[PDB]
RNA sequence: CAGUGAGCGGCGAGCGAAGAGGGAACGAACUCGUUGCCGAAUCGGGUCUUACAAGGCCUUGAGUUGUGGCACAAAUAUCAUUGUGUGGUUGGUGCAGGAGUGGCGAAAUUCAAGCGAAAAGCAAACCCGUUGCUGAAUACAACCCUUCAUGUGAGUAUUGAGCCAAAGAAGGUGUUAGCCCAUUGAGCCAUAAACCUGAGCGCCUCAUGAACUGUAUUAAGCGAGUAGCACUGUUUGGGAAUGCAGUGUCAAGUUGGCAGGUAUUUGUCUGCCAAAGUUAAAUACAGAGUAGGAAGACCGAUAGCGAACAAGUAGCGUGAGCGAAAGUUUGAAAAGCACUUUGGAAAGAGAGUGAAAUAGAACCUGAAGUCGUGACAAAGACAAUGGAAGUACCUCCAUUUCAAC
RNA sequence: UGAAAUGAGCGGAGUAUUUGAGCUGCGCACGGCGCGCCGCACGCACUGGUUUCUUCUCCGUGAUGCUCCAUGUUGGCGAUGGAAAUGGGGUGCCCCCACCCGUCUUGAAACACGGACCAAGGAGUCAAACAGACGCGCAAGGGAGGAGAUAUGGUUGCCAGUACUUCUCUCGUACUGAAAGGGAGAUGCAAAAUGCAUCUGUGGUGUGCACACGUCAAAUCCGUUUGAUUUGCCCAACACC
RNA sequence: UCGAACCACCUAGUAGCUGGUUCACAUCGAAGUUUCCCUCAGGAUAGCUGGUGCUAGUAGAAGUAUUGUGCGGUAAAGCAA
RNA sequence: UGCAAGGCCGGAAAGAAAAGAAUUAGAGGCACCAAGUGGGCCUUCUUCGGUAAGCGGAGCAGGCGAUGCGGAAUGAACCGC
RNA sequence: UAAGCCCAAUUAGUGAUUGCCCAUUAUUCCUUUGGUAAGGGCGGAAACAAAUGGAGAAAGUGUAGCCCUUCCGAUGUAGAUGUGGCCUGGAGGUUAGGACGAAGCUUAUGGCGUGAGCCUAAGAUGGACCGGCCUCUAGUGCAGAUCUUGGUUGGCGUAGCAAAGAUCUAACGGAGAUAUACUCAACAUGCAACGUUGGAUACUGGAGCGGGGAAGGAUUUCGUGCCAACGGCACUCGUA
RNA sequence: GAUGCAUCCAAGUGGUGUAUAUCGCAAACUGAUUUCUGCCCAGUGCUCUGAAUGUCAACGUGACGAGAUUCACCGACGCG
RNA sequence: UUAAUGAGAUUCCCUCUGUCCCGAGUUACUAUCUAGCGAAACGACAGUCAAGGGAACGGACUUGAAGGGCUAAGCGGGGA
RNA sequence: CGUAAAAGCUUGCUUGAUUAACGAUUUCCAGUACGAAUCGAGACUGCGAAAGCAAGGCCAGCGAUCCUUUGCGAAGAAUA
RNA sequence: CACUGACAGGGAACGUGAGCUGGGUUUAGACCGUCGUGAGACAGGUUGGUUUUACCCUACUUAGCUGGAAAUUGCGAGAA
RNA sequence: AACGUGUCGCGAUGGAUGACUUGGCUUCCUAUUUCGUUGAAGAACGCAGUAAAGUGCGAUAAGUGGUAUCAAUUGCAGAAUCAUUC
């Protein structure tokens, strides 16, 4: 709202915050992020390193659907089983199915402890993920 | 000063602002409520025009492509002359009984057209065709009872008659059977990966090797 | 998607898309050339049929240097023969309903109280109240006191009593109106054609589908100075070149061609089949129009369009062009000041109208600044103004006090 | 003007009380002489003694009042008047103060610039990207958007609103490498080129709110509460690994 | 109107430069210096300042002394070193 | 058994005596977001160039700028405050 | 015989160690305001009608501040921030006013507030709308930009209205006169300026203030009427 | 000496000097007459009916290679 | 170099004169006064000086010296 | 400035003027780069009988992005 | 050069341009020399080249009217 | 004295302010909605009893015809009918 701005307050104060030396002038420092190696250049490097130059090799038309990877933890995978489900889960007796790419998820990644044992059908996984989710009672089974 | 902020990118150096000297370039959406309204008041005035036909034709279910949508279904185009053939249709008969067409889609598995040949059983056998003359009726046609009974799907997706789009059924909970509890799931994954990612390396050096027998 | 861990860029400033996904729309598809089989079966022009008929008859007039028919992946002959049908988009002919358009069409007080002062109030949630109580306006009118005068426009206000509401809708009417007017609803009436309705319903005519059985089939082709390529130029995020243009050069189709975002020669794979054409909706209307509607947390006559008004006008410029100011807003009604008197006239002084004339005429309200006038305050020359303290005089200001207070 | 008069001052009670000054006892300090002798202005302890002079001495009222306001005497003026007072307003005059505003500038009263009067108008706005502070919702999840759906397939209008829906999209829960591609718990036992076992758990150490054990000091209206501190756990944080 | 006419439009062209910039009180309160810049009438950047605070309110306090322990080559003095 | 280092378990602590033997209007640290300024000028002492200058240029610190008031008759910088 | 210069005193060889005058400084008292503020009270103690002790007491950033006690600071350009801080147009709510007078306007109309401002009074002003409070919102506050538009204004009855020589007279016409309280014969109290006709004087001097045309203008031509405005004085005249 | 020189012009079977034809047309300089107009081609220009000449582009010709690519040769005004 | 020519630049001489010594008198039209008519420029506020300081050249300030008020015609010292 | 059985002179042997896992730090300073420095750790060396001493000639002698260009990723081994 | 008693030096915004004059200096035209490839340059020479406004306030010069000792009032009383 | 100054009351000049709003601006929607050689848009000249502009119209000229409406228009004037249509 305009009734919450400065320039209310400013009403009567002649030059509005901007001081009478240095003044509201039109473009002091050029427009835009002119100067960035001229005049310039303390704030861009202290600010923001690595905003000059090339690096890497290029790749020409994207698509980032068949990149598409989404990742999730062992620790996590509460998250995409019932609660009922989680409950009756014990090592070495019925387990829940979980569909990793249903759920949106393409790899397991296996940081933490897992809470609940579970059988998980992935596209991906990683070694310590296989390995822990085995140790617990559960299983991986890869999909597509 | 400048201080620590972001780097700008705003894009707005072109004359996009109309002003005294510019017919600028905007789009604005005030009229989006009353577009809406109307949209609704064509589609009830259309399935009144067309009444007792559905509002929207039938079509078949679709498997969404790349890899990032694959486990996705939704409607398609229309049904390829493949599965009506299969359901027993003409295509050319059936695109004047409410039946969308697409000669342009190929049926590369048994399932995505078996379900899609499901759907037009599904359509035939509820469809109730009107006679060409209520006095003479010819096989196929419906009987005058039926006629009067007849009501309008109007659906948004027009699918009341067979259905939305089938999703494969979750896997229910079972135990871990023992090949699972000792195989290396990593190890089998990250084998055929290689196979693949290193197909040309190991070609060429399977070749060297034997042209050093030679 | 995406201001993008794409890309383009003195890789600086900056620039900058595409596929997928959720959706809108969608009865969405068709025509030619070519190929094969037919070969004037075609088109104009006369003439007749209720008819410039998608019809018959005729016609060298056009046309064989090829009009037209049948089949080509939504496909699996055509071509008779008989029966069953269909076409309102074949042309005549004539019969309905609807929509649309226009016209018409609703309720209830001008109820009671009359005037400067009760056509006003009080009884402190609610109720008692359908009741009780009543008056600080014996008013005011300009220094005070007499005497004689003069003054209250129209009730959409107030109070009391009611009434209509499927209508409370917001405009008008002399003050603020549901009941004064108009309006606000069902509904009624009348229609060139076109539009919509068992592709509305008949007749003539003209076309035409499927099922009958007999009937001759597999063979061929599908767009060339075009696509590519070289140079140049331009364009693009498109980068050993995204699209295009000029010239040069110019294919393939018996290892066919194009696309698959790092150039080359290869070998696979995937999608598609360029160089002919038509096509409704979803979208735009960023200084347009025609016929109507809805409006607005917008502006309120130096604002809002330049223009609320005889405004693209008056006026200006040789011309291209430039381009204002200005609300007639007196009053409820012209009742727009008769008549007398002075004046050549304009007008003045009287008198009238009106609630108001200081509402008197492009007239509501009538500010500031400036000026005239009467009364008063004073004041040497310190330019004036200003500050702080008193005092002199004034004061239609405020407040307090007036009896042992 | 006594609406809580804390008074050496007010109210009661009694001729006493102990301050100092003089005069002096013992011891010790102190000074002069070279071992204990002399002196001692009068210092310290006995709160020594003498009271010769000089003093007054003791006791006493909580708020059952949270806050504000309200209580004399003598005259003058004021007895309802066009009155008397006090304050305000106006004009003039005295004595003393007092350079013209705005602006740029180290510096303006300036021989620096804009400055005859008045009216009306006249200048940090809207949009997008990001960030921080603060408010609100939800939370390992948050939220759309577009579009549908029907209350509304209704109504001049109110209704361009409100109500409802989304296997989507987006920002996050994971980060790294130019890329190909990989991808993070603890403890125990043990050292296997993916070691085994367990799952109620801050990876460790130092400093660190509250809270829990006690422990001292101050003050209590004796109920406690104001600090400090030992130990334990240490939250958030900060620093070494 | 001429060392580049006139008219309309792009055009509210851009200006580190000049001028302007509309109510009150209250709590605080500067800098003209550092570094970089075709930089010197301008900017970035530290410093100064305000606001928001966070943390266990004397914890890692000091434009000052004292003591201890280091550092120095100016004022003086010297040329008889 | 020495040395270097990181810890553990105990002990002792005028919490810092005495000798002139500190003082404090001493809540220490930690962030976040930003404004104006980046022309200065004057003075006591030090000080460079210049015959010198109300000249130019530095050091330490005060002051004006941004600030009136009381004084030096008058004066941005002097005295007092 | 300083009211000059140097030194030294504070009423003077007497008996003791403050002569006097001026600050926005110091001390102290009252009031305001803000704190890195410090404390206390907030479970209504009891009792109490009028005629004839009272009133309040809010668990609170900020208000007319919940009340009371206490301590400290208070200036300031550029600049920052805060304000139950002020003001303007419009919207959502709420509560009121107005024909017994709304808005607007006027003021030696006072009162309140440190202030922005608010409120009352009077109008011998006006004639139909409009106030307060909470929230929302914006084209929201002017003294000055050689600022924009409109109006006014001192200069000022001032500079001036001076090339082209020059007009005089009578009569008539015209409201434009010969226009008079008393006194008084007329002068000393109606001035000035006109159109026409007749006279007089002069000018243009045929390269003409002569008579016709083009360009340009477009009724200015002619007659009658008419003097408001216009012909920079005047008009009874006129291309008005 | 027209199959031209100067030159307009975005462009054409376009335009001007040119309805002309060296006693003409176009481009410079000097500035009546009189009397004269010296030396310098090194420089910078302009120009030449001078080379079996160095260098300069594209086009062409040949070659290595799977090919892109690359290499060799040829190559005019101009400059030397 | 140059006769003739020139609103071209220069020097001297004769003639001539108010150019001057050195000013005076006269005329028309103004100014001046009146009747009618009637502006602009400009305008912070204003308007007596001396010295002093001061942004180093004051109408405002310090200290002194002047200053009764209002007018007509001139005038060019100041109003940087 | 420092240095005398050297840091100077002579000479004998040498390539510590190489490499150096992004270790830390000084000077400039914003506590940023750049250039010069300091203290290391690892590899391979030189000299010396040995403790040791050297990754240039102590301290001045130098250079971003983009682009160009060069070096390194030897051979063979791995069923992945 | 001449006279004379003498022909002294200075200040007053290097007194004095709304007082004049405009010769010089300092625009645009043009010539010369030197300089420059050039456009052009030269405290070098040359020639030609618009000098605006007062009616305001003070100051000065003259010219009129007219109050006033509590320097307008007090009645506030002072005689050279 | 006079000019001049200041205040108050009343007038003049001057048209701000308020109230008013058949205008503008802006946002939506509806559709058998898109001119012209069958002479358009634009320009010119005319037309009323009275008529300059403007508006309407075109020598049939502030209009003819038809349908609906149902007693006017209006400054003045004129006008059969005072009305199922004529
Ligand atoms: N009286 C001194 C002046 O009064 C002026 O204001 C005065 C006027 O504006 C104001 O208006 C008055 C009014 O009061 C009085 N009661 C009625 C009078 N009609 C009004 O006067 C007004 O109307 C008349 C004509 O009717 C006009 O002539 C006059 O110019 C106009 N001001 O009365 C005010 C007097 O109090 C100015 N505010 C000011 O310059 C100054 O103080
Ligand atoms: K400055
Ligand atoms: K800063
Ligand atoms: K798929
Ligand atoms: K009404
Ligand atoms: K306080
Ligand atoms: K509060
Ligand atoms: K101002
Ligand atoms: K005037
Ligand atoms: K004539
Ligand atoms: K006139
Ligand atoms: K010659
Ligand atoms: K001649
Ligand atoms: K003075
Ligand atoms: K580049
Ligand atoms: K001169
Ligand atoms: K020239
Ligand atoms: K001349
Ligand atoms: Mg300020
Ligand atoms: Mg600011
Ligand atoms: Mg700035
Ligand atoms: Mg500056
Ligand atoms: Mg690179
Ligand atoms: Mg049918
Ligand atoms: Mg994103
Ligand atoms: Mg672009
Ligand atoms: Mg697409
Ligand atoms: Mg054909
Ligand atoms: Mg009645
Ligand atoms: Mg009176
Ligand atoms: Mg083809
Ligand atoms: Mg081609
Ligand atoms: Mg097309
Ligand atoms: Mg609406
Ligand atoms: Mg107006
Ligand atoms: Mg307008
Ligand atoms: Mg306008
Ligand atoms: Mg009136
Ligand atoms: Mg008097
Ligand atoms: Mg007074
Ligand atoms: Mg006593
Ligand atoms: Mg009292
Ligand atoms: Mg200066
Ligand atoms: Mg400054
Ligand atoms: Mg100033
Ligand atoms: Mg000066
Ligand atoms: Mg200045
Ligand atoms: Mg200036
Ligand atoms: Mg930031
Ligand atoms: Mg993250
Ligand atoms: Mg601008
Ligand atoms: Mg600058
Ligand atoms: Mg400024
Ligand atoms: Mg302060
Ligand atoms: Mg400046
Ligand atoms: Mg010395
Ligand atoms: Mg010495
Ligand atoms: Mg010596
Ligand atoms: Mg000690
Ligand atoms: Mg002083
Ligand atoms: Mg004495
Ligand atoms: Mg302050
Ligand atoms: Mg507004
Ligand atoms: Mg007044
Ligand atoms: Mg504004
Ligand atoms: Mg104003
Ligand atoms: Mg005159
Ligand atoms: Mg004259
Ligand atoms: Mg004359
Ligand atoms: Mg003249
Ligand atoms: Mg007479
Ligand atoms: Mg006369
Ligand atoms: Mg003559
Ligand atoms: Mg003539
Ligand atoms: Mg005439
Ligand atoms: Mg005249
Ligand atoms: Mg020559
Ligand atoms: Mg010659
Ligand atoms: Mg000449
Ligand atoms: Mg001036
Ligand atoms: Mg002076
Ligand atoms: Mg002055
Ligand atoms: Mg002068
Ligand atoms: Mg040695
Ligand atoms: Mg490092
Ligand atoms: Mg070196
Ligand atoms: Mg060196
Ligand atoms: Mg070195
Ligand atoms: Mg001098
Ligand atoms: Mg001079
Ligand atoms: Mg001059
Ligand atoms: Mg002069
Ligand atoms: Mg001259
Ligand atoms: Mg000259
Ligand atoms: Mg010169
Ligand atoms: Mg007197
Ligand atoms: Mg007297
Ligand atoms: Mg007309
Ligand atoms: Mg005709
Ligand atoms: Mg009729
Ligand atoms: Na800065
Ligand atoms: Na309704
Ligand atoms: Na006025
Ligand atoms: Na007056
Ligand atoms: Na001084
Ligand atoms: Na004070
Ligand atoms: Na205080
Ligand atoms: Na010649
Ligand atoms: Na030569
Ligand atoms: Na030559
Ligand atoms: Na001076
Ligand atoms: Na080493
Ligand atoms: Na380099």
């Amino acid at each position: 709202p305009t009734r919450f701005k400065k320039c209310r307050h400013q009403r009567g104060s002649t030059f509005c915050g901007y001081g009478r030396v240095g003044k509201h002038r039109k473009h002091e420092s050029g427009r835009g992020n002119a100067g960035g190696m001229h005049h310039h250049r303390i704030n861009f490097d202290k600010y923001h390193p690595g905003y000059f130059g090339k690096l890497g090799m290029d790749h020409y038309h994207r698509k980032k659907n068949p990149m598409w990877k989404p990742t999730i933890n062992l620790n996590n995978l509460s998250r995409l089983i019932a609660a009922e489900e989680a409950a009756k889960a014990a090592k070495g007796g019925t387990l829940p199915v979980v569909d990793l790419q249903s759920s949106g998820y393409a790899k397991l990644l296996g940081n933490g402890h897992i809470q609940v044992p579970c059988i998980v059908k992935a596209r991906y996984v990683s070694k310590l993920a296989d390995k822990k989710i085995r140790k617990a009672g559960g299983a991986v089974v890869l999909q597509a | 000063p400048k201080g620590n902020n972001a780097i700008p990118h705003v894009h707005q150096k072109k004359h996009w602002n109309p002003c005294s000297s510019q017919k600028g370039n905007v789009k604005v959406f005030l009229n989006q409520p009353a577009q809406k309204h109307r949209r609704r008041r064509l589609r009830l005035l259309k399935a009144k025009k067309v009444f007792p036909r559905p509002l929207k034709a039938l079509r078949p279910q679709v498997n969404c492509p790349t890899v990032r949508h694959n486990m996705k279904r939704r409607l398609g185009r229309g049904f390829s002359p493949a599965e009506l053939k299969a359901a027993g249709l003409n295509p050319q008969y059936a695109a004047t009984i409410g039946i969308r067409v697409d000669s342009r889609r190929k049926n590369k598995s048994e399932e995505g057209m078996n379900v899609n040949v499901q759907r037009l059983k599904t359509y035939m056998s509820k469809l109730v065709l009107f006679p060409m003359n209520h006095k003479k009726v010819q096989k196929g046609e419906a009987s005058e009872e039926e006629v009067k009974a007849a009501t309008q799907d109007r659906s948004r997706f027009g699918d009341a008659a067979v259905g939305a789009v089938v999703y494969p059924s979750a896997e229910a909970p079972r135990a871990v059977s023992a090949e699972e509890k000792s195989m290396c799931v990593y190890a089998f994954l990250k084998k055929n990966h290689s196979a693949v990612r290193f197909f040309g390396t190991r070609s060429s050096r399977a070749a060297r090797k034997e042209a050093a027998k030679e």
